[PDB]
DNA sequence: AAGAGATTCCC
RNA sequence: AUGUGUGCU
DNA sequence: GGGAATCTCTTCCAGCACACAT
């Protein structure tokens, strides 16, 4: 099918919303309790969360760096 | 210079290419203005043989007319050879317009412009000094008289107004698409959006063989795949099964750099393999996303596609972009 | 069917004073109002008597009025008294059109710390760099400013800092120097007029620099395709650490010095630098 | 260009990875004090003025020369996430 | 409860669109010019929607952050800014039932199949 | 100073006046010239008598009409939010079926605009100007069919819109199909409503092609005298079969539907010349005793066959062939207007009859002051087509009225169909320029008119054309029409001539449209001159056969922006056009008749007329133009001097001596210079500063307007109530500020407060300048409109004098555009063996990319220009060339050269070095000795050049010479924004606001997407809310970096809780749902 | 406004 | 705040 | 029960400007 044809009927309601018609993507998807599955880019600006990719990618947003002079003291309560 | 950049970019580094690069960027304008290159209405050199490509031509349509007039070719035929002796003749003299200064002008002001990277074309040199050739007259036909004459000498009233017939087209041609630059890049955005490369590798071993034989030039003849075709088919992939073809045996699961397809298509040359097992998207088994390994290489440089990358939007863009120009 | 009807919040529905005493309410509490007309004239109305006519009609007028809270437009098109025959902004409006709830961020959105002007090609100054105007590099970075002038002897406080650069002539020494303190390595962000592939947009150093043009660095203008000949170009500053860091990494010009399309320099010598370069290297 | 680029994308498995560290490492740099620094004797970041720079102009720029050395470790889980964030203020003003 | 991670959308029962709610709009009343503060428990009514000032609240029993999430024993405002004031919904019950407009005018009738 | 004229092709008649289009037309467009009982039916004065006689008691009729005394003056409607309108009379009576004649002649029944002497009409307060329209001409035309290249169909157009769009094709079959509206049926029907016979429709169609058995036929179908109406009506009009019919007669007939164009002229004309034979009446009606009676259809079948058969005369018409259509001049537009207007009111009387009370009813009953007020009102202000005057300079307004546009009131250019219809057509040589069309999207949908072109009242455009005798060329110059010109064979201009006898055995001709080489025999007209092909603009750009057409477009397209310079030259290369351009454009002041000086001011000329009179002229300083420009008029004459009529007395915006001043002359040395040339950057001489060569002077007008509300009355005084005296310092008038001060961004400009806070007005963050004039309509005022609510007006003229900054934008007439990259101060710039310096340095590597070799030449010329001290005029194509330009070099050598080898210096080293580079190079001859090989350089306008910032010569010579080049309006300080943080609005929190801050700027889809394919997440949602929607955060952000500390993210995202709440607004429930699918709080 | 899709009516 | 128009990119 | 015609609803494009108008 083709491209816009294909993204006419993403599964996130969230995307559809904007683009295609609001009052039945939103009625339509209401009636099926439709999880939105935040993932699309598009899907997830429009509420405002950082973009599920990049310097938001969950392969990396979840990544911390410290020193051994903490490293130490985290180290002996452990 | 630009493949230069290119080599100096994967061997000394990115931070490294950047120094270099200014450097050029300064050194090549300090001698741009020593150089004392400039365009003077005498540096548009009209090639010698001129009158005779002419002469040479006229007296051959003047034959050809009569043939016409006794009557032994149709309308159809000789507006076509019309075609076939101006196509000719504007070729040609465009040799003598880029060979004169090759010749005895080696550095000329107009040809050492058009000749590196400077600003210049080939055919657009062709009409400085030498002749333009038929223009296209308002309809998809063109007009049997060509503009005979030159910008450097008088182009003559008559052949402007023939002229601006095209010239009038070419505005058209990107002035309208000047506004499509925000259409295609958009459509394709809408689907792609949901595709990034959040995943080191996927459990398949899906493939696709890149072909380096065209068969469909000629009728059904297969031979050599076109020199840039294949590298934009190879260029940074992943392989699915080792394949030894020149000596070396390429890895498994191996990102190809560019040489890689280099000695892959001189051992095709000889007639090694035909095609490539490649890792590619369209195999892709990660549902809403790719794979590091399946897309490639790409990161703004040479070096394995960072984890985590808006491939999607990326790839979009890089549709978009070009499409204007078509 | 909604037996209760949730009302939106406040704010959302301004009710403010805009100037001279003019009031602007958004449509919906015009919209509410009816509501609670009918409402209420329909629960008071069956405690005294119950005539059908009366009650029905009232039942008819509930059902319509609600409808015009949730979607205006799907019935007549209900309208303040004649002053202004348009329909009042409904719910539904409030999202699905081109200044919604859904087409809203991702089109739109106006930027604060911005500006944008005339570029002009940057001759002295490398990739890593680019020229951008005194008052714009004050402006744009106010509050950085301020509180440098506050760490040093240029300002007593915060507030006479903001009054120090009130008037246009009060710009001294102290003040420059103190600008030039707060950037360092921070970058900004330069934005071409049609924004195409991903490198339409490169972040590059601040320098302060005379003139009122942005002076732009010659090898990444055919990237965003830009000559000097009128173009303007827009200018950002990221502001959060994060957003900085991620900006003098990734968004980098000298760090972005090939094309995602293809394996090809696109910050390859480009008109003026190759002529140069070409006359020297050749024989006679 | 930049402090030595290439060995931090080098240094990271994606590239983002390095643009988190840096920032976080900025973040709590400027939060917890600008002394708990891992370079702070000879070898640091200093500016034009005066060489003032050993105080707190740039976040980044300290980052970036900071992982250069083998002073700091990234990763996924490491320390547990209040803890880290406590004794980060504590042992610092 | 700490990582909103999807989001799903669903009708609502009569019970989960009074959750939401704080309070009903039994008057049609917004604000009067005089005096700029909310009317008679319609459409701004602090007690249930929120208080219209800052941490302040109606009269003037509990005016500071100290007692962050207190309610004052005369009348009711707990208090965080202007902020609590648009977030909070109230709501409206009908005498009679009516339906949504949305699920009736539609191209396929949600209802009407 | 002087001039060298080069041009030999012997003008024969001198150009239009170039506003005709505009003026001639709006002159005929009304009776208001000659009396009303004179000639000129057309017109107002037509479209009365088409809705005139309103028949039903009620008989209207034309009783003459007159109006013409204005409100207010030209200048006055200009100040004071007005029109140069007229009070709309006409006399008018009425006339019952039975006895009683009652009349009442004048009825302000509305206004109407008139026009000034240079072609605009002040409208609203605010110089606009109505353009010309393209369009197919309505008549019968002959196009092939769609499917079927084997037969063709017929084509009757008829404006307005309201009016059938009649089609005859001659269905495959052999049927021929009458389309009317749009449905088709047999058209023999209708042949028989008109009487005709099966024998003698046999006999006219039979003529040739057999083709007439497809329609003669219908025996049982058409043998019937009247029954055909009866019939049709069933057939076409679904109803009653009795009269309905017999009425609709006239509606295929005349008056009503059909074009009411005369009998005689558009109908008539195009019909004839073109097609068919006769018209009889302005369109297909001729009922004597009820009976019908046809012309246009019978010989539009015959045609018809004619072409779908053997060969009557080749008969093919062109859609687009321009003597299809026709060009609605401004009068015809006015006049069009006006019939529309008449229509509605008499509809409103066909509806006032049944509201009568007896019987008279002529004046206050009848006829209303609505529609016609709708009529010309709505049009002068609402319409696509009149537009704001483009009056950067002088040569710009001309052009503006001398333009033809596409798009119009929809009926005849949409805005969805183009490529095809904007090529440069055959037709449009001599008629329309095929270069002049505004690059950028709308390209080819506005053309300006050729030079000599000139509209003839039927619209079609008419070129000069000087036809000859066999051999000999003939003095006389006929203007023919596209369609005419097609049937001759005419020579080119540049054919050699003996006086007037061709002198070449091939002359250079065009037949029908294309180039053909024929003898001076057949030859039957000629071009008056080269100078005919092109629109104004691209006639004044010298050497333009050695530009290319794209280059020549921007090079035409720039001056219509080239900013009014203090101290303007001429062209030091010219076409001559100029001296024609200031006089005909309005410009400067001329004299009227012979004389002497008597009073040279700098407001005024008294002239000495000798028939004893000294009439007054206004010599005008600093009117504000409506792009923001400034037009001044000064004196050229001094006292104590016989001028001539006809001669200048003073100069205007863009003249200098009579010359059009659109720039300046400018020693030009076209080299790279290190980069700051790079692409189209340009390098400049500080010395162009320090002589004042580019400064404008740009007048900004502000304003403020004093509403009286209810809740406050606003008022203006000068009183600020707060804070200080030293913002009052320039506030001098009880309100108003002083003239002559100088306001900055920020300044105070007026005093008024409103409900007391402070409201005024004051000076934006652009830039304020000096105050010239403060205008201010009170209450008390003197016949003003003056907006509702509004109880007086302060209008502030604040000028400023802007010099050539980095930035400012730069162009030729070649057309090379350029920005101004650096102003390398006097002592670093490229310098002559001479002590003189170079003013602009232009990239020679814009050049070769472009094939505009025009500035080469200008530039080659311009040396010897420079040299002799000495301008040229070189037009079109027939101006200098190379043996000439290299002359006159060798020429002005003679005196560069001269003056050193005599003053006792002779060849400098360095000179030395760079000749004999340039003998490696090929340039000069090996031998000569180096007083010859500068010769020989300084001939190829190429010279030697020292560094200037070295000393060290520049390694091989280049081409130096004086250019014209013009500063575009544009600038910097008109596109200047920089704002971090200032106000917002109260509707939307996006930011954007004028009082101490610019405005935020736009972040589209195409940078969002640009950022999120970056990856850039944290700079991407800080971006679309931290710093423009999300207020919860702004002031948090605006807090930490205050303070010193990291900006903080947004936690929850405050677009995301706002749609939760807008969501939940219904029945529909946002779950946000955890990880493992849980509730999450959000607030 | 133009094109596409849905609904209704007639064969 | 939306439409018309033009200018530049 | 299918096919065709007519009506109604939705899509409606790169940036800034200056204008005016409603
Ligand atoms: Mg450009
Ligand atoms: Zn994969
Ligand atoms: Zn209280």
């Amino acid at each position: 099918m083709g491209v816009t044809k294909s993204a006419l009927s993403t599964k996130s309601w969230l995307s559809a919303a904007s683009f295609q018609n609001t009052t039945h993507v939103l009625t339509e998807a209401a009636i099926a309790g439709k999880k939105d599955e935040l993932i699309g880019l598009k899907e997830n600006v429009i509420l405002g969360r950082l973009i599920p990719a990049g310097t938001g990618s969950d392969f990396v947003r979840f990544t911390q760096v410290v020193d051994q002079k903490t490293l130490k003291a985290i180290e002996e309560a452990r | 210079l630009k493949d230069l950049v290119y080599q100096a970019f994967l061997r000394l580094g990115m931070e490294k290419t950047a120094r270099l690069l200014d450097a050029l960027k300064y050194y090549g304008f300090t001698f741009s203005t020593t150089s004392g290159i400039t365009i003077g209405i005498d540096d548009a050199v009209i090639p010698e043989e001129k009158k005779q490509y002419l002469e040479e031509a006229d007296r051959k349509l003047l034959q050809i007319e009569q043939a016409y007039e006794m009557g032994f070719l149709t309308d159809r035929e000789r507006y076509d050879q019309i075609l076939q002796l101006w196509t000719e003749t504007t070729e040609k003299v465009t040799q003598a317009v880029f060979k004169n200064f090759e010749e005895n002008y080696p550095f000329n002001p107009l040809y050492v412009m058009a000749q590196s990277g400077a600003r210049g074309n080939p055919q657009q040199i062709r009409q400085l000094c030498g002749l333009r050739g038929l223009m296209q007259k308002p309809s998809g036909e063109t007009f049997e008289v060509p503009v005979r004459s030159s910008f450097r000498e008088g182009l003559t009233v008559l052949e402007y107004f023939i002229s601006s017939h095209g010239a009038r087209k070419g505005g058209a041609d990107t002035a309208l698409r000047t506004a499509d630059s925000g259409y295609l890049t958009r459509k394709l955005v809408d689907v792609t959006h949901e595709i990034v490369v959040r995943e080191a590798d996927c459990g398949t071993t899906n493939y696709i063989s890149v072909p380096l034989f065209q068969p469909d030039e000629v009728t059904r003849s297969l031979r050599l795949r076109k020199r840039a075709d294949i590298e934009a088919g190879l260029y940074g992939r992943v392989l699915a099964r080792e394949v030894e073809v020149l000596g070396v045996r390429l890895e498994e699961g191996r990102y190809l750099s560019m040489d890689d397809v280099h000695l892959l298509i001189k051992a095709a040359e000889a007639g090694e393999i035909q095609e490539v097992p490649v890792r590619s998207p369209l195999t892709c088994q990660t549902r809403y996303g790719v794979c590091q390994k399946c897309y490639g290489y790409d990161l703004s440089m040479a070096r394995p596609v960072s984890i985590g990358e808006a491939v999607g939007i990326v790839a979009a863009q890089s549709i978009g972009e070009p499409g204007t120009q078509l | 069917i909604l037996e209760a009807v949730p009302v939106l919040p406040p704010d959302l529905r301004p009710m403010v004073q805009v100037d001279g005493g003019r009031f602007a309410t958004s449509d919906l509490n015009d919209l509410y109002r009816r509501l609670i007309n009918r409402n209420n004239r329909l629960k008071k109305l069956l405690a005294q008597g119950a005539p059908e006519i009366i009650i029905r009609n009232e039942k008819r007028m509930l059902q319509e009025a609600v409808d015009a809270l949730l979607d205006n437009g799907r019935r007549g098109a209900p309208v303040t008294n004649p002053g202004s025959d348009r329909p009042l902004r409904s719910l539904t409006d409030i999202l699905s059109g081109k200044q919604g709830r859904f087409r809203q961020n991702l089109l739109g959105k106006r930027v604060d710390y911005s500006g944008r002007s005339v570029i002009v090609v940057g001759p002295q100054l490398k990739l890593h760099q680019c020229g951008l105007p005194k008052r714009m590099a004050l402006e744009l970075f106010k509050p950085f400013l301020l509180k440098k002038m506050e760490e040093k002897g240029i300002a007593p406080n915060v507030k006479a800092a903001r009054r120090m650069l009130e008037r246009q002539r009060d710009i001294k020494d102290e003040v420059w120097d103190a600008l030039e303190e707060v950037i360092h390595g921070k970058v900004v962000l330069l934005n071409r007029a049609p924004t195409l592939h991903r490198l339409g947009i490169q972040a590059f150093q601040p320098v302060l620099v005379e003139g009122q043009s942005i002076q732009l660095h010659p090898l990444v203008c055919e990237a965003f395709n830009a000559d000097f000949d009128g173009d303007q170009m827009a200018v950002h500053v990221p502001l959060s650490s994060f957003a900085q860091a991620e900006a003098r990494i990734q968004m980098l010009s000298a760090h972005n010095l090939l094309s995602p399309a293809s394996g090809e320099p696109l910050a390859k010598p480009s008109r003026d630098i190759i002529l140069g370069l070409y006359y020297i290297t050749q024989v006679r | 260009a930049e402090p030595g680029i290439d060995k931090l994308f080098g240094m990271v498995d994606s590239k983002y990875r390095l643009t988190v560290v840096v920032a976080k490492r900025a973040q709590q740099l400027l939060r917890h004090g600008f002394k708990n620094t891992v370079l702070e004797p000879e070898e640091r970041p200093k500016m034009q003025t005066l060489e003032g720079l050993f105080d707190d102009p740039n976040a980044v720029t300290w980052a970036m020369k900071e992982l250069l050395t083998g002073r700091l470790v990234f990763g996924e889980n490491l320390v547990p996430e209040d803890r880290l964030q406590k004794e980060m203020e504590r042992l610092y003003p | 409860k700490k990582e909103v991670r999807k989001v799903r959308i669903a009708l609502a029962s009569p019970e989960k669109i009074r959750s939401w709610s704080y309070g009903e709009v039994e008057k049609p009343e917004t604000i009067n010019y005089r005096t700029l503060k909310p009317e008679r428990d319609g459409l701004f009514d602090e007690r249930i929607f929120g208080p219209i000032k800052d941490y302040e609240c109606a009269c003037g029993k509990y005016k500071r952050q100290r007692f962050e999430g207190k309610v004052c024993e005369r009348c009711g405002v707990e208090v965080t800014k202007s902020i609590v004031r648009r977030y909070r919904m109230g709501h409206i019950e009908l005498a009679t039932p009516a339906a949504h407009i949305w699920f009736v005018k539609d191209v396929p009738s949600k209802i009407g199949t | 100073m002087e001039i060298k004229r080069f041009g030999r092709i012997r003008e024969v008649i001198p150009l239009p006046p170039l506003t005709e289009i505009q003026v001639e037309s709006y002159r005929r467009a009304l009776q208001a010239d000659v009396p009303p009982e004179k000639r000129e039916n057309v017109g107002i004065q037509a479209a009365f008598r088409e809705t005139f006689p309103i028949e039903e008691g009620l008989v209207l009729d034309f009783l003459e009409y007159r109006l013409g005394e204005p409100p207010f003056p030209q200048d006055e409607c200009r100040e004071k939010d007005l029109t140069y309108q007229a009070p709309l009379y006409a006399r008018l009576q009425l006339i019952h079926k039975d006895t009683g004649l009652i009349k009442e002649d004048e009825v302000f029944l509305g206004h109407i605009p008139l026009m000034t002497e240079d072609g605009s009409f002040i409208i609203n307060g605010a110089d606009r100007v109505i353009v010309s329209q393209i369009h197919r001409s309505p008549g019968v035309y002959f196009t092939p069919d769609p499917a079927r290249p084997g037969r063709y169909i017929a084509s009757i157009i008829p404006l307005p819109k309201r009016g059938p769009w009649i089609d005859l094709e001659v269905e495959p079959n052999g049927v021929v199909s009458m389309k009317v509206n749009k449905r088709k049926f047999p058209l023999v029907l209708l042949l028989r409503v008109l009487g005709y016979d099966q024998e003698t429709l046999a006999r006219e169609l039979g003529a040739y092609g057999e083709l007439v058995q497809g329609l003669m036929d219908e025996s049982v179908f058409a043998m019937r005298p009247e029954e055909a109406l009866i019939r049709l009506f069933t057939l076409l009009r679904p109803g009653d079969p009795p009269k309905r019919d017999k009425a609709v007669a006239y509606v295929y007939g005349l008056i009503a539907d059909p074009r009411r164009y005369d009998l005689g002229e558009a109908g008539r004309y195009k019909a004839e010349e073109k097609l068919g034979i006769r018209l009889s009446g302005r369109t297909l009606a001729r009922f004597e005793d009820g009976e019908f009676k046809d012309e246009v259809f019978l010989p539009t079948l015959r045609y018809l066959f004619a072409l779908t058969a053997g060969v009557p005369g080749h008969e093919v018409d062109d859609i687009d062939h321009l003597g299809n259509r026709r060009i609605r001049t401004v009068g015809e537009l006015m006049t069009d207007q006006f019939r529309v207007g008449l229509a509605r009111l008499a509809r409103g009387v066909r509806e006032r009859m049944l509201m009568g009370s007896e019987d008279s009813l002529t004046p206050a009953k009848l006829v209303n002051s609505r529609p016609l007020e709708a009529a010309i009102r709505e049009f002068f202000s609402r319409s696509q087509l009149s537009q704001f005057k483009d009056e950067t300079n002088p040569l710009s307004s001309l052009r503006h009225k001398r333009r033809i546009s596409a798009l119009g009131p929809g009926g005849l250019t949409r805005e969805r169909a183009g490529f095809d219809v904007r090529d440069v057509h055959r037709t449009h040589y001599g008629r329309i320029c095929p270069v002049e069309t505004p690059e950028g999207a709308n390209i080819g949908l506005i053309t300006s008119l050729a030079a000599y072109a000139r509209v003839d009242e039927l619209g079609f455009i008419r070129t000069p054309y000087r036809r000859v005798v066999g051999g000999v060329v003939t003095d006389e110059v006929v203007y023919m029409t596209a369609t005419e010109e097609d049937r001759y064979t005419i020579a080119q201009a540049n054919t050699p001539l003996e006086g007037n006898r061709i002198a070449a055995e091939r002359v250079v001709a065009r037949r029908k449209g294309e180039p053909v080489i024929v003898s001076p025999e057949e030859v039957e007209f000629m071009d008056v001159s080269p100078k005919q092909v092109f629109s104004v603009n691209t006639n004044l750009i010298p050497f333009l056969e050695h530009d290319d057409a794209n280059r020549a477009l921007m090079g035409s397209n720039m001056q219509t922006q080239a900013v009014p310079l203090i101290r303007a030259q001429a062209p030091v290369v010219m076409t001559g056009l100029e001296e024609r351009v200031v006089r005909d454009s309005l410009a400067a002041l001329y004299a009227e008749e012979d004389g002497e000086v008597a009073k040279v001011d700098g407001n005024r000329i008294v002239v000495r007329y000798e028939d004893g009179r000294l009439v007054e002229y206004p010599l005008r300083r600093f009117y504000r133009s409506n792009q923001g420009t400034a037009l001044d008029q000064r004196p050229r004459v001094v006292v104590g001097q016989r001028v001539r009529k006809g001669d200048l007395l003073a100069d205007g915006p863009a003249s200098e001596n009579g010359f059009l001043a659109l720039g300046q002359n400018v020693l030009v040395a076209i080299m790279p210079f290190d980069g700051y040339n790079f692409e189209d950057a340009i390098v400049i001489s500080e010395e162009l500063l320090k002589r004042d060569f580019y400064t404008s002077i740009h007048i900004e007008r502000y304003e403020i307007e004093a509403r009286d509300t209810k809740l406050g009355p606003e008022r203006i005084t000068r009183d600020i109530p707060h804070l200080s005296e030293a913002a009052l310092r320039d506030l001098d008038e009880e309100g108003v500020v002083r003239i002559g001060a100088e306001v900055k961004p920020g300044d105070i400009l007026v005093g008024r407060t409103s409900f007391v806070k402070d409201t005024s007005l004051r000076v934006p963050p652009g830039e304020g300048g000096i105050v010239v004039r403060t205008v201010r309509l009170r209450r008390g005022d003197p016949g003003v409109e003056l907006k509702p609510g509004v109880r007086e007006v302060v209008r502030v003229y604040v000028a400023q004098k802007r010099k050539l900054q980095v930035g400012d934008k730069l162009a030729n007439r070649h057309g090379n555009k350029g920005v101004v990259a650096k102003i390398l101060p006097v002592e670093d710039m490229p310098h002559l063996p001479d002590g003189t310096p170079v003013d602009v340095i232009l990239n020679p590597l814009g050049v070769p990319s472009r094939m505009n070799l025009g500035q080469i030449l200008e530039t080659h010329l311009g040396l010897a220009g420079y040299f002799l001290g000495q301008r040229y005029i070189s037009p079109i194509f027939d101006g200098a060339k190379e043996p000439e330009i290299k002359e006159l070099l060798a020429q002005a050598f003679e005196v560069y050269f001269g003056k050193r080898k005599g003053e006792g210096f002779g060849v400098d080293k360095r000179e030395v070095e760079v000749l004999r580079r340039a003998e490696k190079l090929g340039l000069v001859t090996p031998g000569k000795t180096p007083e010859e090989q500068l010769k020989e350089l300084f001939l190829q306008g190429k010279v030697v050049l020292y560094d200037g910032r070295t000393g060290e010569p520049i390694e091989g010579p280049i081409v130096v010479g004086q250019m014209f080049i013009m500063k575009l309006y544009h600038m910097v300080e008109d596109k200047m924004h920089a704002r971090s943080t200032g106000p917002y609005s109260l509707i939307t929190q996006q930011p954007l606001g004028g009082k101490a801050q610019f405005g935020g700027q736009r972040f589209g889809e195409m940078e969002v997407w640009a950022l999120e394919a970056y990856g850039a997440a944290h700079t991407l949602q800080e971006m679309l809310t931290l710093k423009s929607d999300d207020i919860e955060g702004r002031n948090a952000a605006y807090e930490a970096i205050i303070k010193g500390e990291d900006v903080p993210e947004p936690s929850v995202p405050e677009s995301f809780r706002v749609l939760v709440k807008e969501l939940q607004a219904l029945a529909l429930d946002v779950q946000t749902l955890d990880e493992k699918d849980n509730p999450v709080d959000i607030f």
